[PDB]
């Protein structure tokens, strides 16, 4: 079957830095687009970053623009996410997420059918 | 952006209850692009409608979707308990996407 | 200094040789352009900026300069094409107990623009809370006093 | 009350990277430019960097300079300083302080009133 | 750059103590922005002098400053127990600012 | 005596490993990576200059893994990204007969560290 | 690139036993830099000859290497038990070096 697993997650002090990876596997992760979406505690869904297949399309959300790195591997069919210079509303439960079709907005257009179980990730003093 | 939403919603064992999800003229009022999604407590997200109305394998036809301008929403007749849920709805909006704030809904 | 008056000069003929062998100047120092070469110049307009300051101040008054004076009070811009001379008006600026007329801002939110007065007596809000001209406790009085003896 | 407290430290190896915080309350935060200054054990105090309020004047110590990165996130009233490449002489005590007006400068000028307690950074092998 | 100040400086209790703090023409002799900090140990610094000089609200007048060509001076007169500390002098160096190697005081 | 001691492995499904130097002036030495896959044989990863002017990478690894050192720590590392089932290999530090950067082709790799285990299977 | 080495060679207690080493233009037979290493089971491998026929200090007399065209051969005469081992030869190839595949090396 499709499936996503998203690890690194944890407790981390307002600055410091964490990795966050999603290990795929049941699909041909070389061709489509991947996206990282959180749920903050109390709010609701928020859409972190995107990037294409081949890496040539990337983009971040206004609130991480400039914070987050987006990357991936696919040979490993690994995707990550370098989260640094954390802050108290980074707090919240990181999905990661593949699109219906392998296009970049394709997951926007047709939506996002497969989800990972999500990561925990605490920014906290 | 900020796509609005009503906290929580209601309705009765067999009712119907619509959800809103109301944006601007560059997400949910300037494309046909809108998703639905229902998230059970402790699980993943669950894609339930795409592009405004239509719906993938494996959804109910008690869920359907609608757009009207800036306001898109989510129907479910015949509620049932296991409807009992949060939706967010979705949205293009050039190169990005942005989900609504979500909603609660009781079947009461 | 904060109220630094100016005069502009216009439609005349200046006489810049006997004007800067009149008095005994603590400082005369020209940027753009010569002393003895203005007497061959011609110009639309001329200022003539004038105000008191402090003597260890008079550094500040020139181009890419920074401090209270430079940002707050009066501010030469870094392309500035003109004249600075200051000389020392202790037998006529200071008081047995005293000379507490002159003033010079102290707090100001953004530093002044080249050739910008502000003669505004605000209380200057240094916290949060607003302070509805009411002068106390991180609400300042913006302008302080040389009192030159 | 004022009150700045700095977070992020910890030891790290020569070479590595380490970002540290500053979390101020109790006075406007959007208006004041703040700075970082260290104390190396056996040293004395040393200023680090320093940023305006809109992050439109920044400064460097020669010793730091084109190693650290200092930004601001006046929403959540939080400076930052990003450190890479840290080597066994920045083994300090770094202090976040503001300065008497909001002024860039004004912390030279008229002194830096309001110090944090200070976060330990040890870059030893 | 470098500000030069002695190791360690000595006084009796009720007597006088000056701290030297020699810079050079482009900050301790090219400003009159000289300010002075209290350090005891395991707390942060305290702001003691400004502007060469000036003493904030909370130091008493026992605490005075004096500047002369390259060379600041911190003198504490009547000296007490309480002020066995550190002592590191600052200066403005043209949108850059430094401080002083530092002096421990010890009354005797 | 001289030294070298490789530090970092394990199993992954990236990865950072570290060259400890000692007993040799790791100031004015160009060091090397070179690994050995089971069943194959030895293979060049990356090279590096005494003040990291050159800096060289095997085309399997181009673009992949990233060079560095703390000539202050006598340390070398490696940072492996988006490792390949065929990056499954022991790792070897080691250094040049001849402090310059081709200088350990010149005239061969004369010092050898014991090596670290990388493991890269789901 | 890749350097052609048989994966196998054999030899007597006391004959010899040559192991070629085989490349291009570009590398074994473009430049005189060609390197022989020795590794036993378990241990670093061991520089044996540089520069296709010069002998470290440690080397004995029996390891001799030489090069013809684009192939190098690593001979060792008088075979001994603790010769043994796997054979790799290395090449310069334009500020990249380049290993052989390997021979492993029977002593019968």
């Amino acid at each position: 079957e499709v499936q996503l697993l998203e690890t690194g997650g944890g407790l981390v002090q307002p600055g410091r830095s964490l990795r966050l990876s999603c290990a795929a596997s049941g699909f041909p992760f070389d061709d489509y687009a991947i996206h990282w979406v959180r749920l903050a505690p109390g709010k609701g869904l928020e859409w972190v970053s995107s990037i294409s297949w081949d890496s040539g399309s990337i983009g971040y959300a206004d609130s991480v623009k400039g914070r987050f790195t987006i990357s991936r591997d696919n040979a490993k069919n690994s995707l990550y996410l370098q989260m640094n210079s954390l802050r108290a509303e980074d707090t919240a439960l990181y999905y990661c997420a593949k699109g219906a079709f392998p296009g970049y907005s394709s997951g926007w257009y047709y939506g996002l059918d497969v989800w990972g179980q999500g990561a925990t990730v605490t920014v906290s003093s | 952006s900020v796509v609005t939403q009503p906290p929580s919603a209601s309705g009765s064992l067999g009712q119907s209850v619509t959800i809103s999800c109301t944006g601007t003229s560059s997400d949910v009022g300037g494309y046909n692009y809108v998703s639905w999604y229902q998230q059970h407590p402790g699980k993943a997200p669950k894609l339930m409608i795409f592009e405004v109305s239509k719906r993938p394998s494996g959804v109910p036809d008690r869920f359907s979707g609608s757009k009207s301008g800036n306001t898109a929403s989510l129907t479910v007749s015949g509620l049932q308990a296991e409807d009992e849920a949060d939706y967010y709805c979705s949205s293009y909006a050039g190169n990005k996407g942005v989900f609504g704030g979500g909603t609660k809904l009781t079947v009461l | 200094v904060y109220a630094w008056n100016r005069k502009r000069i216009s439609n005349c003929v200046a006489d810049y040789s006997v004007l800067y062998n009149s008095a005994s100047f603590s400082t005369f120092k020209c940027y753009g352009v010569s002393p003895t070469k203005l007497n061959d110049l011609c110009f639309t307009n001329v200022y003539a900026d004038s105000f008191v300051i402090r003597g260890d101040e008079v550094r500040q008054i020139a181009p890419g300069q920074t401090g209270n004076i430079a940002d707050y009070n009066y501010k030469l811009p870094d392309d500035f094409t003109g004249c600075v001379i200051a000389w020392n008006s202790n037998n006529l600026d200071s008081k047995v107990g005293g000379n507490y007329n002159y003033l010079y801002r102290l707090f100001r939110k953004s530093n002044l623009k080249p050739f910008e007065r502000d003669i505004s007596t605000e209380i200057y809000q240094a916290g949060s809370t607003p302070c509805n001209g009411v002068k106390g406790f991180n609400c300042y009085f913006p302008l302080q006093s040389y009192g030159f003896q």
